[PDB]
């Protein structure tokens, strides 16, 4: 119920479309308490089923031959993290023996384990595999709320699928409520916005469309420098109200150095390992 | 030895034993797997090198049953580190052998071999200024149905028995429970166990036994005729069928033939093939895989890529 | 950082607690001030209905870190030092997240209850700022003052917004 119950509330979110994709559990426990009655309150688009994903005949009934993706949820209160992403990466690398191309997002409790999945010679994130790290994106967006605060329930609240709440007191939850409206989206760019500086089309599609556009694939870049002008084919990654509003950004034609300062390739500052006791 | 001892230790064609384990974890009893490979039937040069790569604190109260061998290191590590792994050059070595004391500690047939796995699957997917992949490994694995983990360019099912899965005939895995019919071979013919134990052991006799029962460690001698005419046994080898003295006879001609000119000029008494896994197809393939046939009938034909097991003498 | 939502309501005694609220509603989140691990289970669904998401969140939190740094740091275990090159150097040549003072000249007297999206206008093609939202404080709406410091989180205004002096600016702004 901790684990499904947010989840669920997205996924079958009543904003985003009235669509029917996900329709399949497998667990080798029992469905028990209130937790049934969470399925009961989605009856045509559920189905639980008994059976363990370690196990290629319970993977051949729920039919993870034309399954789409799978979505693996870790313990997050588990007592130990390492167990728990070895025994998540053991579900990985059963589902893709049995099955190559199936798509698999799965939930990391600790950092290096992504190393392992990137072992399994099946895997590929240039085709939409990918892992979560909690701990990478938890202290991540502590991190980055260290340099600018409530950058983290920022982030938070542009994956999250919520519709706008209309609120008549002159409260702050009524702006609040506002901002909490749009998510994160990404279209490709029309052909009308191709040779030109990235900050003129921010201005453009913001002032003529009402679309905040943020980073573009150069491979993946965020708020790219004025020298940067947009070539054919781009994605380009937008705040928006909703989808259906994002479309526009395509549709639109006019109309209306002796010493080791760095890690080895510059990201990130260094310096030579010091010793525990210099920094106490 | 520290990575950088290791690495610059030009250590090849040696034995790396990957070791999960721990203060808590029971001894595996690592003698049985040194004393085999130290054998006097080898030359001193002809000894392979071996290096333990786990947890220190684990090897520490199990070393002293192995402090009287020769060519032997450890490297305090982790079998999951590719930098450990580099140090040791896996690349290079005639054997990586995967074992796990941590058997015993949880039950739940999933929990008992993820160490292993990660550690085959780490190892295959290495890069070296060629891929990992080729690199000969042998797993121990407590529960014979995860078998299936190993591969992937296999076919796997949960009602197979373990000896017609593709890793376990490739020689790639071992489980102990291929040994629970020893016990009824052993039953129908007591002299069984005399000649596994005598082929496997580097022929520990009953006088070995005493000697270790009253010292509890191997006591060393100094040398006398007897001493030296007791190395005048034969070893199990592997022949390459691309060498001058076989080659010809290699081209699709008979083992027979080879098994017969074998024996009466060198007494060396072949007794099966390991043959390459597509060695039957029209096509070529990058498979470097190779399978197990034991007493091949006579009339059989010899690939010029086939290694022959053999039975050599001293010299 | 807290282990179980619910929990929350206890971290703020000005606020209004209620055991049904979602924590995205509640005072010490919208503020910034909390954060719980639960609010990342949307990233499942998020990431499935589209693959790009986990990807551009990567780059904006992790600092940049790119698929030759995850190889690097798979083999080695530890960050490894380099020595100085252009190319390491034209590497730096990000954005980073920042907060702006609207009480500081080249913006403040547009801080009066002028328009956000002018103030984004003139940022945009005079810095390369872009600014995304406002951290506004939780009464600057009351007609009395207060001693209350707490801020909380606007998203993308709707343009025609009123700009409090009080307000900063959250932004993406480039290196030099
Ligand atoms: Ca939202
Ligand atoms: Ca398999
Ligand atoms: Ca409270």
């Amino acid at each position: 119920l901790e684990s499904v119950s947010n989840f669920l509330k997205d996924f079958l979110h009543k904003d985003r479309d009235d669509v029917n994709v996900e329709i399949v559990f497998l667990h080798n426990i029992s469905p028990n308490l209130e937790l049934e009655a969470l399925f009961k309150r989605h009856f045509t688009q559920v189905e639980f089923y008994q059976g363990s994903v370690l196990n290629p005949h319970d993977l051949a009934r729920v039919k993870i031959e034309s399954a789409d993706a799978c979505l693996i949820l870790a313990n997050k209160y588990c007592a130990d993290p390492d167990a728990e992403d070895a025994s998540n990466i053991m579900r990985v690398i059963s589902i893709k023996n049995y099955h190559p191309k199936i798509r698999i997002i799965t939930q990391m409790l600790q950092y290096h384990n992504k190393a392992h999945l990137l072992n399994i010679p099946s895997w590929n994130w240039k085709e939409g595999d990918d892992a979560i790290c909690l701990a990478e994106l938890k202290l991540g967006f502590i991190a980055q709320s260290c340099l600018a605060q409530g950058l983290s329930t920022m982030l938070a609240n542009l994956f999250s699928m919520r519709s706008f709440i209309k609120i008549e007191e002159d409260t702050w939850q009524k702006y609040y409520l506002e901002g909490v409206s749009n998510e994160m989206y990404t279209e490709y760019l029309s052909s009308a916005f191709v040779g030109l500086s990235f900050p003129t089309v921010c201005e453009l599609c913001f002032v003529k469309l009402k679309l905040l556009m943020i980073a573009i694939e150069s491979r993946i870049l965020i708020n790219p420098g004025n020298h940067l002008k947009i070539q054919e084919g781009t994605l380009g990654f937008f705040i928006a109200s909703d989808a259906k509003e994002v479309k526009r950004a395509f549709f639109y034609c006019k109309a209306c150095s002796n010493v080791k300062k760095y890690d080895s390739t510059g990201m990130f500052h260094w310096c030579a390992p010091k010793e525990i006791e210099k920094v106490i | 030895l520290t990575r950088s001892e290791a690495a610059m230790t030009v250590l090849s064609g040696h034995v790396v034993v990957c070791i999960f384990g721990d203060v808590s974890s029971a001894l595996i009893g690592l003698r049985n797997l040194v004393m085999p490979l130290r054998a006097s039937n080898f030359h001193y040069h002809e000894l392979k090198h071996i290096v333990f790569v786990g947890s220190i604190e684990y090897l520490k109260r199990e070393w002293e049953t192995l402090h009287n061998f020769p060519k032997v290191s450890i490297l305090p590590g982790t079998p999951l580190s590719r930098a450990d792994l580099r140090a040791v050059n896996i690349n290079l070595c005639d054997m990586c052998v995967i074992l796990s004391a941590n058997q015993n500690n949880i039950d739940d047939t999933s929990l008992q071999d993820k160490e292993c796995i990660l550690a085959s699957l780490n190892i295959k997917s290495m890069q070296f200024d060629t891929t990992g992949v080729n690199i000969p490994i042998i797993t121990e694995l407590v529960n014979d149905t995860n078998v299936q983990f190993l591969d992937q360019d296999d076919d796997d099912d949960p009602d197979t028995e373990l000896y017609l899965t593709q890793p376990f005939a490739c020689g790639t895995a071992f489980a102990v429970s291929v040994l629970d019919s020893l016990m009824s071979a052993t039953y129908f013919n007591d002299n069984i166990l005399t000649l596994i134990r005598t082929l496997v052991t580097g022929g520990a006799t009953p006088e070995l036994e005493a000697l270790i029962a009253e010292e509890n460690a191997l006591r060393g001698g100094y040398s006398t005729p007897q001493t030296l005419a007791n190395r005048d046994r034969c070893r199990v080898a592997q022949l390459a069928l691309l060498d001058g003295p076989f080659a010809d006879l290699g081209d699709g001609g008979c083992y027979g033939d080879l098994f017969c000119k074998a024996l009466k000029t060198y007494n060396m008494l072949c007794f099966g093939i390991y043959r390459l896994r597509d060695a039957h197809l029209s096509t070529p393939s990058q498979c470097t895989k190779r399978y197990v046939i034991t007493n091949p009938p006579y009339e059989f034909e010899l690939v010029p890529t086939d290694l022959i097991f053999c039975l050599m003498q001293f010299d």
